[PDB]
């Protein structure tokens, strides 16, 4: 999971 | 003929319309923006999903801010007379009201303005859908355990639908292996309900899927166990069904 | 029992819920804000409309920024366990993300935060509707001639619906005699379709009514012949029907 | 174009179609049949109701068995190519499978046979509706207190809908002042729901109205306090909506 | 609570109800009736289909006319208070208004009378569905190429739905390998639409499937290239959905 | 009320 | 195909 | 007509  | 109703957009034109997918994965080193691993999964999923809805899909990868503006301008200058609608999907980094080109920001308003009722006549009165997978800030959702008339004109901002992946001011989540939470969910719901439900209802199912089935996992306490809720912004004037007759 | 579906909010609780109407007409002289003639027509129309939908209506007039915050705080601290939903209508001056008390501004986020999933437990999972009749800027629309799971949590921003009277960055129109374009239209559509259509579909009809039936008349060229399109912002996770069983 | 569905009859032909109303009130003395007081109220109600649905209404009064057959034959020989459907309403005395001309019986099958898929080509594939207000016997309802394919053909009996006023074997009730229970109810439901509900659903509402709101009053114990339930017989292959587009 | 509507049958009782399947394949030699090859396929298909709809299925094979009457009597004498509905499926030889026991005929009215509103109190106001796969005569379809109130009572014949496999007076087709055309189609449509469509609409899809996808193949010219259209007979007073809440 |  |  |  990563943020944009 | 018999009684007639005009509660739904005419979607039986010769063509459904264009579906422009801007997939920005790699950014110029000088910008300091990280690569968006998993975005290709999203782009492929969207291409297949809209292909099945009979849209003329155009995939564009790693576009600069200049290229994004030029692309939108050119597309808005095409003759959309025989097309029922227009769809644009933006996959990139972003902040409130902004989407990133590979070398810098682009105001979302600059992009959508090209399609205003008064600037793209062949799309006037037709649904213009903008699907946006990008951050809208840096907030994290911790979640919680469960008279007059004449001269008929329409607003230039009418008939737009903005399907944002996240709430105003919040980060948007993307899995490096499965793709973004929102796009994964959107494609799944379109595949299952596009031939049954009205678009707003499909998007509501997307909201529920993202809200209930996803939660972040991170070794960093600050980014761990976070939630997300998409944001449907509608300026549409009629019901939208992807099927017809 | 037989097959069960969970696509719609449970609206059969003992009570439909509260409908708080904040009607700000007169502002403190020092603020320099004009009186909002016609707003009483809106407030009365809303009171009757929601009364018929079985909501416990509470009308409040000319509240200061302090009184608005205190009211929202207090309401969010009530026990809403036996209530199906919550509705708040704001009638006042405003700008993007702001609503005006009689003596100064109040951030819309400050008001809505009191009802977050984690801050108002008795409303968690229930629809929280905010109807906002206020300007969101100074723009004028010229118009145009026609895997994993566990620990089930939900986002704290989920289950909110913001029915804005106008598009982001735009002025919102109000007639001194008939009331605001948006509220007039909203009440008319609720009266006609609340026992038939899902809420998003009712709001879409409101969008069409405001977009097609209204156009400004002004002796001032700058404000003459202008149009308006409302803006539906949904973070709802289920379909919303005001009727049941 | 986009995805297409064929679940509903095409009702957007230039004309909705003919609505033939046969109103038999006075019968030849030699038959021994009583005058049907109140039937003119039914005929007028039907004329207005179908006129509003955009049907070309033709009212015929007191027809002999020969005239009924001649009328049906002639109508079935017309060119219905530009018509969406066909409606025939029969108001008379009757028994199971029979309707009475002013001088004798006519088999319902003889009338409907003229419109078979193979005998009226311009109506093949289009809904043929027969509304029958007549007795189907002498019973009284006492009520109760509450692989392969090729050569595409369709059955010649397909696309017919018979809306009987009462259950097989039962009398049908008619009020001398208000008209028949069934026709009163049918017209009321069409007026209220024709622009909203599918035909079978409208007929279901008619069933409920007749079943719940009516009960006979008679000085004769044999005919007092009786109930009635209409009977919907469908051989339709698609959903039927009176409105379009 | 809020506004309430009563247009649909309450299907959320603790149990959906019983589904009695009478499968008559072998008949007494003295009757002269042929064995109904393929009927076991129908019985198994129905058992699975209704099991998935949460009905308490009871399959009975080769029952005499006496056993059929005794079974119906006994079932009608059970306490159905906690059940939402009742379903009875009859698979056998027949003629208009008659179904065959292994040793002789049984009037359909005799069977259905046990469930009248006044004779089975625990089923009063609840849908009673009779699915009948049997001939209704010997005709073959050649097809064609393409005020007052008080004392609230309801009719004793109300709330019954008869889903006949064929039109009045016609033979009904059954394939020795695939099962009957009607039952094959009914099960397929229930599996696909029971969680989406109202029962009458599902039956309309069954009508279309049988009407369009089937045509007989026979070495005997008299029975070759024949078609079939089912016949929906509704005395229901509300909409029927197999799912709830 | 009368029957047909 | 057979009839019932 | 007035603006808010």
């Amino acid at each position: 999971d990563e943020v944009d | 003929s018999g009684i007639s109703l005009d509660n739904s957009y005419k979607m039986d034109y010769p063509e459904m319309g264009l579906c422009i997918i801007i997939n920005n994965k790699n950014f110029h080193k000088s910008t300091g923006m990280t690569s968006r691993s998993g975005t290709d999964v999203d782009a492929a999923n969207l291409r297949e999903t809209f292909r099945n809805l009979k849209y003329e899909v155009r995939n564009k990868n790693d576009l600069t801010r200049e290229e994004i503006v030029e692309l939108m301008r050119d597309v808005s200058k095409e003759d959309h007379s025989k097309r029922s609608s227009f769809v644009c999907v933006l996959l990139s980094h972003g902040e409130e009201g902004i989407i990133f080109g590979t070398n810098g920001p682009v105001d979302l308003k600059k992009i959508t303005n090209f399609f205003r009722g008064d600037r793209c006549r062949s799309l006037t009165g037709k649904p213009k859908l903008f699907i946006i997978q990008a951050c809208r800030g840096t907030e994290l959702d911790c979640g919680i355990e469960t008279d007059d008339m004449a001269c008929h004109k329409i607003p230039v901002e009418a008939d737009f639908l903005y399907a944002y992946s996240t709430a105003p001011g919040y980060y948007s989540w993307r899995n490096s292996k499965d793709g973004s939470w929102f796009i994964q969910s959107l494609c799944a719901m379109l595949k299952q309900y596009a031939d049954k439900l009205e678009f707003m209802h499909i998007l509501t199912r997307v909201n529920r899927k993202v809200a209930t089935e996803f939660e972040s996992f991170s070794f960093d306490a600050t980014f761990h166990a976070k939630k997300q809720i998409p944001c449907i912004v509608s300026m549409l004037t009629k019901e939208l069904y992807f099927y017809h007759h």
